[PDB]
RNA sequence: GAUUCACGCAGUGUUAACGUGCAAAUUACUUGUCAUAUUUGAGUAUAGGGGCGAAAGACUCAUCGAACUAUCUAGUAGCUGG
RNA sequence: AAGGUUCCUAAACAACAUUACUUGGAUUAGGGUGAAUCGAUCCUAAAUUACAGAUGGAAAUCCUUAAGAAAAGGAUUGAAAGGGAAUAAGAUUAAUAGUUCUUAAUCAAGAGAAUGGUAACAUAUCAUGAACUUUAAAAUGGAGUGUGAAAAUCUACGGAAGAGUUCUCUUUUCUUCUUAACAAAAGUAAAUUCCACUGAAAUGAAUCAAUCAGAGAAGUGGAAUUUAUUGGCUUUGUAAGAAAUUCAAUGAAUUGUGGUAUUUUUGCAGUCUUCAUAAAAAUUAAAGGGAACUUUUGCUCGUACUAAUAACCGCAACAGGUCUCCAAGAAGCAAAAUCUUUAGUUAAAUAGAAUAACGCAGGUAAGGGAAGUCGGCAACAUAGCUCUGUAAGUUAGCAAGAAAGAGUAGCUCUGGUGAUUAUCGAAUCAGAACUUUAAAGGUUAGGGGAAUCCGACUGUUUAAUAAAAACAUAGCAUUCUGAUAAAUCUAAAAGGUUCAUUACAGAAUGUGAUUUCUGCCCAGUGCUCUG
């Protein structure tokens, strides 16, 4: 047999990300006293376009409070942020658009984007373009708050997690129909190498498990167990229900 | 010069009736000057996917990928505004 | 190469001790006193033949003076 | 109509290998290495080019006279005159505002 | 080539120095069977591969 | 065009002369010699290449300072 | 070339190229306005016409109403007489 | 990711030429294509039940439905020749 | 890049270049490669590799700044096409010359607490400026239009010198009339961005296109920057003493001024396009802050030659393959085909004779016109441009160069399209007489129509018998995953890829544009369950 395309994608020979023109890691600033127990002031110097994502990155320039000099940062742009803005990122910050707040201060129903998953990891949840997570409730007994992730699942987080208020910019990106092959090929300029995707049933029996015979077809159910060996795990993995939803 | 296929007449005859009508709505918005919230002018012109630069008075406003402010991104501005004021007073 | 513009500097320059050698070219109409200093080569284009004679007497005897004509040396 | 040849070992028309053809004594035409085109300075707030400073190479600024690479003004050389007129009013009107606030 | 490193030029120089025939006086010795150089080569016959 | 036609673009050398063995066996991209096992400290000797041992081993060279010690 | 000046050879069977190729349609109109808009500025600077009249003639020229320079000075001459009534 | 001419490139047809050739795959005419899913140089990455593949079991130094080289190896053969 | 002495000269021809050679990239012997300014050297890119650490029976593997008492913040290598301190003209050699000689420059490292303008901003180094911090340059996609400048070509006026034709004429046809690096400021431009006075409506200003204005248009006066070195063009030093063209036998003569012409090169201005936004460091300058003219040296390495129908790779002097720079005339829309000028060559696996068959390559033909054949295979025919006209179908965009018809030569004329106040300049369009051999056709140069099947389209593939109806593709749809996860590489691992990521996302799949529609079936085999 052979090693199918999903088995060669794990080594990373030609499938590494084309992250050469990328601006940098977009995240909050490191946790400290001036943010835990006070507020800082950040200036949104300019909005930039980090290649390989549909959400613009804003270049916020703080001041070093402990030392002398600037503390340049890189924030994902919430919608509505403009050049020359003043955004305050602290625990006592005011509930405006772009002001980073601990998730435990936002009133129920507040919109928070770029929420942390654990206090101090600087942004995990709701980072893509046009997405946001909505606070649900609070629980002062154990200092945990419920939010609704953009997938609809609801997760419980500590109240110290930071979460910039608002929705992420560049929303409604996918509503435009890519019309051609070229436009879809240029979309993967700053991503991995996976665009022209050849069907399993249009393959010889070695390359893919779906390699058909004298008629182009599958032959065995595509719904597989989760505990299949890598290489035979094709089609739909652990499918609870297949077919069009009626 | 053309009865109904206004901007998508550059695609000729080779993408389908529905898709060329769907993309007509988006390419129109993508290439129009919006009223600039600060300088108060029809000068905001898109530069990248989600970065609108007011050419009138030199500001870079973020927004939707094809419109200056998405519908779901304007209620959140009002939703936060409603939640902020009530929180202040009781 | 640089050019001096009037009599004030050319007379002052020759009296200075930095001068290495002096060349004079006699064209059909004018004459250039291409003095050669340590660094550059300064030349004054004189059209009045009388004003050249007083320039022809200002060169110190301690340097080489070459008078050129329609034939190169 | 004289056909010339590159005088350096560079044989490819790269950015650093631009040449200009000039005439020469006797009708000969020779090759000269012309330098690249560079950008001027930009204000640190608005990103607009500054006046009074030439657009030359980074090292060529060293050979310029000390007054040929600045502009004689507060923040002269790093911020435009509009970029500085606004700095003064901010640094003054703000001080008056919080003088009476507290 | 036009641009050769120093340790590469001196090895070419030895490969032209070794591409010489037997000296005339050597072949006139007694019991001297070394009449021709069989380690020779040329630029158009055998590329020395180096 | 797998024969004569495609043999025209062969001018990018792969193996250059090595420094410890002197053969044209230094792979430029792999940065190691295929015949004498460069930067690897040990000389590369394999038992299946019994001929490749007698082509270069002890005794095949000048023996500048070893022909003396054994004589003594 | 001397004979071609008198139109000796510029026939219909001695053309192998399109009408737009020999006489570009863009450069016959780039020059047409530069001929006209220079006259409009010349009269306004001279003082024959005013800014309000020169404005309604700037757009009229821009809309391809006057075919040549002669057919514009006639219209200026015409519209000046209606002014004094 | 419109129609075409050219520099180039390919290889649709003649199932033309040659078929102990110019050529271990080339030549001529005809045909297509000739800048955005474009052509190309150098450096770097991916190596044998592995790699790479707009998918033909194709390409991996004139070798691929499992490369080249060496050791087991003078492998075994109820089969052919001496 | 590759080759390595093939480069130049002399002698020589046994061998080799499918005959021969006095020739040779072949035999022998000598000669030749000159750098402070060109490159390497220096910096970083995709990437690569060390000490300590972790993993491993073992070989060794992983991490590259994280695990470290290591390196102010992080080590090595990585580009002769990326970044980069500084050089040109003439001449010389049998060959080397941005490398030598003459002349003329440039760079680096040394050595010997100021004024002016209202303002934009400006002063042959000047006019102090440490720690720390910031800004900027180095530093960046593409398409199309307009324009400034230079060079080439063409051309107007006036010439100087030489060459060609001349029994038939031609004040005729041709050649030469040039100038560098680096610097200076007589004169004089185009574009863009700013400043001061005033404050626009009867709205104006302007471009080929746009675009702009009471957070301030137009007007007048200024400032700065770009335009192949200073300062863009002419001009000047360099510099005529060089060089080119002539004359005399070393010595003599000349080197004005234009163009509203075509192309190339290099900049500028705005416009358009991206679900593409189109590198880093060395190195340099300024700001915030206020701590305290001369002369010397410039080391190492490459430099010859071919760069190909004979110097490279193909067993070779192989019709194959191999990345670039410079670019004249005629003619045309065209860097097309065809002919010529500067340059290269007449030899590149041997020739003479005769003019049989059968051939390869190129042609033509009476009358008929696919009856030949598996099949219009092969061949023939239409072809440029202008005007008139152009169906069914259709996703309303297309079909369309649909189909069809008329014109096209030569000579002599006329008119239209502009700048300056009558002169001057451009190829372009239209029209009228007269003549003939009745005119795109030397070369270049669409055959057309009516139907059916498949694929939606541009695109890709079996190098060497399959170029498509296959593969891809945008569209439709399905499944899992909250990130310590899903997929998934490794024997192992504070190990690796998507992930510099976070559900508008990652991974695994089937069908293949648009329109219309996806019916009944959960028994069987899979998958799933909160039973």
């Amino acid at each position: 047999g052979r090693r199918t395309l999903s088995q060669r994608k794990g080594r990373g020979s030609i499938f590494k990300s084309r992250s050469h023109h990328k601006l940098g890691v977009a995240q909050h600033r490191a946790i400290d006293f001036f943010e835990r127990h006070s507020t800082v002031r950040g200036l949104v110097k300019s909005i930039e376009h980090d290649p390989g994502r549909g959400a613009p990155l804003a270049r916020v320039v703080f001041r070093n409070p402990r030392q002398y000099g600037l503390d340049k940062e890189l924030f994902i742009c919430a919608e509505g942020l403009y050049s020359g803005q003043y955004i305050y990122c602290g625990s006592k910050a005011s509930l405006h658009i772009g002001n980073v707040l601990p998730i435990g201060q936002c009133p129920e129903g507040t919109v928070v984007c770029n929420v942390e998953s654990k206090p101090g990891d600087r942004g995990i949840i709701a980072r893509a373009s046009g997405n946001y997570a909505t606070v649900i409730s609070h629980n002062a007994d154990n200092e945990t708050t419920r939010i609704r992730l953009p997938s609809g699942a609801k997760k419980t987080l500590k109240s110290n997690c930071r979460a910039m208020v608002g929705i992420i910019a560049g929303g409604g990106r996918t509503e435009k129909p890519i019309l051609k092959a070229g436009v879809a090929y240029r979309m993967y300029k700053a991503k991995r190498t996976t665009w022209p995707r050849v069907r399993g049933v249009a393959m010889n029996p070695v390359d893919h498990p779906h390699g058909g015979g004298n008629h182009q077809h599958v032959g065995h159910p595509t719904t597989l167990k989760r505990s299949s060996p890598p290489g035979q795990k094709a089609g739909k993995v652990a499918a609870r229900r297949t077919g069009l939803i009626r | 010069r053309t009865k109904k296929v206004g901007i998508v007449g550059k695609y000729g005859t080779r993408y389908g009736a529905s898709l060329r009508k769907v993309i007509k709505k988006i390419e129109i918005a993508q290439h129009s000057k919006y009223v600039c919230p600060f300088c108060c002018k029809e000068a905001v012109r898109r530069t990248a996917c989600g970065i609108w630069e007011c050419k009138g008075c030199k500001k870079q406003i973020a927004g939707g990928a094809y419109t200056l402010s998405t519908i779901s991104g304007a209620t959140v501005r009002s939703t936060v505004r409603r939640l902020r004021d009530a929180k202040n007073s009781q | 190469p640089k050019q001096v513009q009037e009599f004030k500097q050319i007379l002052k320059l020759l009296k200075s001790g930095s001068i290495r050698a002096v060349r004079v070219k006699t064209n059909g109409e004018n004459t250039k006193f291409k003095v050669r200093c340590a660094k550059y080569l300064y030349t004054y284009i004189c059209a009045d033949k009388a004003k050249a004679e007083e320039l022809k007497k200002a060169i110190p005897k301690d340097i080489h003076v070459v008078e050129i004509a329609k034939k190169a040396p | 109509a004289v056909r010339v040849t590159y005088v350096r070992k560079h044989s490819y028309n790269t950015k650093s290998n631009g040449i200009r053809i000039v005439k020469t004594a006797g009708g000969n035409m020779t090759v000269q290495h012309r330098q690249k085109i560079s950008n001027g300075v930009r204000c640190g707030d608005c990103g607009c080019v500054l006046a009074g400073i030439r657009h030359i190479r980074p090292h060529q600024y060293g050979w310029l006279g000390k007054s040929k690479r600045t502009v004689t003004r507060a923040y002269g050389g790093v911020k435009c005159h509009k970029c500085v007129q606004k700095k003064i009013l901010r640094a003054f009107l703000i001080n008056e505002h919080n003088l009476i606030k507290l | 080539t036009g641009h050769k490193g120093f340790s590469y030029k001196l090895k070419l120089g030895k490969k032209i120095h070794q591409n010489r025939g037997v000296p005339q006086w050597f072949r006139m010795k007694t019991g001297n069977t070394i009449n021709y150089n069989f380690k020779r080569r040329h630029w158009n016959r055998r590329k020395m591969g180096m | 065009t797998k024969g004569t036609s495609c043999r025209g673009t062969r001018h990018n050398k792969t193996h250059i002369l090595c420094k410890r063995c002197g053969k044209r066996s230094w792979h430029l991209q792999k940065q190691r010699c295929a015949s004498c096992g460069y930067p690897d400290a040990k000389m590369r000797q394999y038992a299946w290449g019994y001929k490749a041992l007698r082509r270069r081993t002890q005794g095949t060279g000048r023996m500048r300072h070893l022909k003396i010690a054994l004589k003594r | 070339k001397q004979a071609k000046i008198l139109g000796r050879h510029t026939g219909h069977g001695k053309r192998k190229g399109t009408k737009n190729a020999r006489t570009p349609q863009k450069t016959l109109w780039i020059i047409r306005m530069r001929v006209l808009r220079r006259l409009l500025l010349k009269y306004r600077t001279t003082g024959k016409i005013d800014k309000h009249m020169y404005h309604d003639f700037y757009l009229k020229v821009k809309g391809n109403q006057y075919k040549n320079k002669k057919a514009l000075m006639e219209s200026i001459f015409k519209a000046l007489e209606e002014k004094k009534l």
